[PDB]
RNA sequence: AGCGGAGAGGUA
DNA sequence: GGGCTAATGACGGCGAATACCC
DNA sequence: GGGTATTCGCCGTGTACCTCTCCTAGCCC
């Protein structure tokens, strides 16, 4: 939700390149690009204010909603890195995950 | 803004509203109030310029 | 939280408690200067956080970057 | 109205617009055919990349702005990363080569 | 901004000539006689040339 | 608490 | 009222697709 | 075989600003 100490991460990419390609999409290339599969329709749970587990807004296939947090709370700290969970498992990495993968 | 003529002005130079020079260049006053060392923080600053 | 490395400079190393932010300076042998906090929220501006830090990292005896 | 510091979006990191809310005013298309008539590079990078759709040259600059340092940082914007990001979504390869 | 248009040629390298020189008033040089008119007084006073500010920019990266 | 899309009106 | 639960008042230009007299 | 003759479908139509309201909805207790 609110991120401070990511605000000075300066110097992050260069962007150094010479042409641009375009061809078509080896199903491998999108097999390989995804990072889990989606199998039930639900973008927004009901009654409560948490991402569906396999839906459109999920958290287990692209990331977590909140900043260096989980969802139940197990993790709720920085010094924790790229551990996942057991029954949600999310990445702990920065909310800038969520618009690459 | 809004587009007046001022007669009273070279044609190098154009008018600026009072406020919308102060919202422009208020990195620029900041800076300059840094270096000058009339306030010592931004927030400071700031709140000397409103 | 614990003390963690801003990675702009070599020399402070702040700490999130919150909405709020603190910062710490040190030298080698890890005592501390100036402290003090400062609030986001309050502000409103995200590149106006940035360089409050980088101000106050800058004119406190702060090293800069290698 | 003025401002320097404004909200951002969501979908592309550039600033709102109208009166209201502190929205910017946009730069038009035929604007930046009137600053290329002139050549000037200079004036419109730094009016495109660094000034708006820049997630850290946005912060860069106000840093070397307010701290008193001349030297900024060249980048691809965000938009264009959203859209390859939206091509890539069409079963198309497209990659920054 | 009339009188650099006899000393240079091209408009452009001019200009890239003053954006050479503004990088070194600001790190601090002592002036000749806001950095962008003493810059172009110091270009039309035929004073400043391609070979002077190549010798400050050796002396800076030595003295780096 | 910031961020969206439609419909109508008005100035240049 | 309530809480989850799922039209026909546009107009011009250009390229492919049968198809009809030769 | 064959070489156009209608015919169907795809493409598009300026820039920027100011103000107001209204959006996912529905159905048998
Ligand atoms: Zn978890």
């Amino acid at each position: 939700m609110k991120d401070l100490l990511n605000l000075f991460n300066q110097q992050r990419q260069t962007l150094d390149f010479d042409a641009i390609k375009i061809a078509l999409a080896s199903p491998d290339l999108i097999r390989s690009w995804s990072y889990g599969e989606v199998k039930k329709p639900e973008t927004i749970n009901y009654r409560t204010f948490k991402p569906e587990r396999d839906g459109l807004f999920c958290a287990a296939i692209f990331g977590p909603i909140k900043d260096y947090e989980c969802l139940c709370g197990k993790y709720k700290r920085m010094k924790h890195r790229g551990v996942v969970c057991e029954k949600c498992g999310t990445e702990v990495t920065l909310a800038k995950v969520r618009r690459e993968r | 803004s809004v587009i007046t003529v001022g007669p009273y002005l070279k044609l190098h130079q154009c008018g600026l509203p009072k406020k919308m020079a102060l919202e422009l260049f208020k990195p620029f006053v900041f800076a300059k109030l840094q270096r000058r060392g009339l306030a010592t923080t931004i927030k400071a600053a700031k709140k000397l310029v409103e | 939280n614990e003390f963690t490395q801003i990675s702009g400079y070599v020399n402070a190393f702040g700490s999130q408690r919150g909405s709020v932010l603190t910062v710490k300076v040190e030298n080698d042998e890890g005592w501390t200067l100036v402290e003090e906090d400062f609030d986001r929220a309050d502000y409103g501006s995200d590149p106006e956080f940035v360089a409050e830090v980088s101000s106050y990292l800058k004119r406190n005896g702060g090293i800069k970057d290698l | 109205h003025a401002r320097s510091t404004g909200p951002y979006s969501l979908v592309t990191q550039q600033p709102l617009g109208g009166k209201a809310q502190f929205g910017g005013q946009r730069f038009g298309e035929m604007e930046v055919w009137a600053l290329e008539a002139y050549g000037a590079a200079y004036t419109l990078q730094e009016m495109l990349t660094v000034k708006s759709d820049d997630v850290q040259g946005r912060n860069q600059m106000y840093k070397n702005i307010v701290d008193g340092e001349h030297e900024m940082v060249a980048g691809m914007p965000e938009s264009f990363n959203v859209l390859v990001k939206e091509i890539r979504s069409l079963a198309i390869h497209m990659e920054l080569e | 901004v009339e009188d650099c248009l006899e000393v240079v040629n091209n408009r452009f390298e001019l200009v890239m000539m003053a954006s050479k020189r503004a990088r070194q008033l600001a790190n601090g040089v002592q002036p000749l006689i806001k950095p962008t008119v003493m810059a172009l007084r110091e270009i039309a006073a035929r004073r400043i040339d391609n070979a002077l500010i190549d010798e400050v920019e050796k002396a800076e990266r030595e003295r780096a």
